[PDB]
């Protein structure tokens, strides 16, 4: 039949995919250090012989919202949030390094510093931070310097042991990977530490998802979705009527 | 030569939407 | 009246193409820069500003454009179909084709280089400039041209379109064919 | 879900620490050689949406 | 399941699967002291756990 | 580095009742928001098999 | 001719004049 | 025509065709 | 022969 049936179907299909991207945003409102995902549609025309009447649209992710997340003051010593722009460099389960903004850190039984996702926290030597096992008081600095008190030591024996690797690259050069870690679009790009990134210890950075912004985008995808499915029915209606040209 | 492919919804899509298997899309040119 | 900075913003797309179709603008500010393509079709604009820069292609089909001043930079093509241009200035940096069909064009710059196709279809031009170089297809159909210069260069096909050519260039190397 | 929801929560937490320090001073109103305490407030970081200057 | 390359194009569009609660973290912040007259109840100031 | 034993004292809970209530408000509104999406998807699909 | 602002279905090339449209 | 018409191009980026 | 076609016989 007419190709407008599939031209509208290819549009309704993308609206559902855009709806899925907004659904993931609202599910992650309470998530810690979550960067909102933007949804956009690209107009692609079928170039060739004939009148230029058919143009497809596909939904794609143009970028992410890198605005500062909501800061939650918790009073916990091992809670860190990046003041302004900046990232925390961590290595995932496989070992590939990446940037994260979740500062819900913790100390394991061996002293290795991890975050809430389990990623190991990189240090001054581009290696995971391993603090002494018998600690007494962890006091993270504003610049990322970790000053710990050995167990049984006097309060005046406060010494720095490591400095968290904070990286502030261009946000437009970062893409979210398959596990929520932002990495460079260009492969084999070294993550260079920055001396301007600051860590506000004792607070946790929340999500930056604008709940109303997603809701008002939802009510427009539904209407656009319903208009296209009416086009599918009216293209079906036209073909059924034209079935009476072979009756003879 | 023989020309073939998946009809209907999957083929009436832009190539970016990789619904069509790669080898089936090859058949849509020519074969013998 | 004339286009302002705020009026400019309301005729620009996401990638930076200025659309002035049917808009009542008479003159553009000097040193004008366009991020992408420029469209001044059907406009009462009779003159393009000096120092004009277009990051894309200039579209002036069926417009009132008459004068383009030298120094204009156009990255894409120039489409002046149906406009009121009578002469082409010297020193225009054109990154694409030049379509001058159905224009009152009479004179062309000497040793003009067209990086794309050239059209003089149905134009009152009497003779082509010496040393003309065309990297694409040349359409002279329906024009008043009947004598080619001593030396010219066309890297594509040459379409006579109906006009009769009597004096062919002495030095001519053609990458294509000649069609009547 | 809303910046104002969490900004005001920091204000609530700041006052709870402030009141706890006040309550400690009144509790130690008869302690010998006790030096009173006062909480020191400060603003958190400012999001730099637009650069001043 | 091929990934990466052009993530800002329709070809490389990536969709999430939602959210989850990974851990319920215990906040072992030292609490306030209650002064009682019972002589058999005890308290630890600082780190320490009673053993039973 | 161990703590000291204080007799006739008890360690109160370190919960912040106001903090829990604020977290209750945020968790409640986010809960309602996700239900809106589920209703929206159901209503969209209901339009398809009915109209089409 | 007819309409003055008809489109062209050929992909942009910026070097070849589109002959799909009635370029007169 | 005496030759088959070409197919239709639907690229996500016209620069790469 | 369509490369990688499904079959109609118990695996």
């Amino acid at each position: 039949m007419d190709r407008a049936l599939f031209l509208a179907m290819s549009g309704a299909k993308q609206n559902m995919q855009a709806l899925q991207l907004r659904a993931n945003n609202l599910a992650n409102v309470s998530t810690t250090g979550f960067r909102a995902d933007l949804a956009q549609a690209r107009s692609m025309q079928a170039y060739g012989e004939g009148h230029p009447s058919r143009v497809f649209s596909m939904t794609e992710r143009p970028g992410h919202n890198f605005a500062q997340g909501s800061v939650i003051t918790t009073g916990r010593d091992l809670d860190v949030t990046i003041e302004g722009s900046g990232w925390i460099s961590v290595l995932d389960h496989t070992g590939k390094e990446g940037l994260t903004r979740n500062g819900n850190l913790k100390v394991d039984q061996n002293g290795m510093l991890t975050n809430a996702s389990g990623h190991l926290v990189l240090g001054e030597n581009d290696a995971p931070i391993t603090l002494p096992i018998p600690l007494s008081k962890i006091e993270i600095g504003r610049d990322g310097t970790i000053s710990v008190l050995p167990q049984g030591a006097p309060a005046e024996e406060f010494q720095a042991v490591d400095r968290i690797k904070l990286v502030k690259p261009n946000d437009q050069s970062l893409f979210k990977d398959t596990n929520g870690l932002f990495r460079h679009k260009t492969p084999n790009q070294p993550y260079e530490a920055d001396a301007t990134v600051s860590l506000q210890t004792g607070a946790i950075e929340g999500s930056n998802v604008n709940a109303v912004g997603e809701m008002t985008a939802l009510i427009d995808l539904q209407r656009q979705f319903e208009m296209q499915v009416k086009m599918m029915s009216t293209a079906e209606e036209m073909d059924k009527s034209s079935d009476s040209l072979l009756r003879m | 030569n023989m020309v073939a492919g998946i009809p209907g919804a999957l083929s009436n899509q832009p190539p970016a939407d990789a619904s069509i298997p790669q080898d089936v899309a090859q058949m849509k040119d020519g074969s013998v | 009246y004339e286009l302002d900075y705020y009026s400019k913003f309301g005729h620009t797309d996401n990638y930076g193409n200025l659309d002035l179709r049917n808009k009542p603008y008479t003159q553009l500010p000097s040193g004008f820069v366009v991020k992408g393509n420029l469209n001044i079709s059907q406009t009462p604009i009779k003159k393009l500003p000096k120092g004009l820069d277009v990051g894309g292609s200039l579209e002036a089909t069926n417009s009132a454009l008459k004068t383009i001043r030298s120094g204009t930079k156009i990255k894409g093509y120039a489409n002046l179909l149906g406009s009121k241009i009578e002469s082409w200035p010297r020193g225009i940096k054109l990154g694409g084709y030049l379509n001058l069909t159905d224009t009152p064009l009479k004179t062309l710059p000497a040793k003009l280089r067209v990086k794309g196709d050239l059209s003089v279809i149905r134009t009152p031009i009497s003779a082509l400039p010496e040393g003309l170089v065309v990297d694409g297809n040349l359409y002279i159909g329906g024009s008043a041209l009947q004598v080619f210069p001593d030396t010219m260069t066309v890297k594509g096909n040459i379409f006579l379109g109906g006009n009769k050519i009597t004096k062919w260039p002495s030095n001519l190397t053609l990458g294509g064919a000649v069609a009547p | 879900m809303h910046p104002a929801l969490w900004v005001s929560k920091t204000g609530l937490d700041a006052q709870q620490t402030n009141i706890a320090t006040i309550s400690n001073n009144l509790a130690n109103a008869s302690t010998v050689g006790y030096k009173k305490s006062r909480a020191v407030f400060e603003d958190l970081f400012y999001q730099n949406i637009n650069q001043p200057g | 399941g091929q990934s990466s390359q052009n993530t800002e194009l329709p070809s490389g569009l990536m969709l999430g699967a939602g959210s989850k609660v990974v851990a319920t973290q215990k906040v072992h912040t030292h609490g306030n002291a209650q002064t009682t007259t019972n002589a058999l109840d005890m308290m630890v100031e600082g780190d320490g756990f009673f053993q039973v | 580095g161990l703590g000291e034993i204080r007799q006739s004292m008890l360690e109160a809970s370190n919960v912040n009742v106001t903090e829990e209530l604020v977290n209750m408000i945020e968790a409640q509104r986010v809960y309602e928001m996700n239900s809106k999406v589920i209703s929206s998807v159901d209503k969209m699909m209901s339009f398809v098999n009915q109209q089409l």
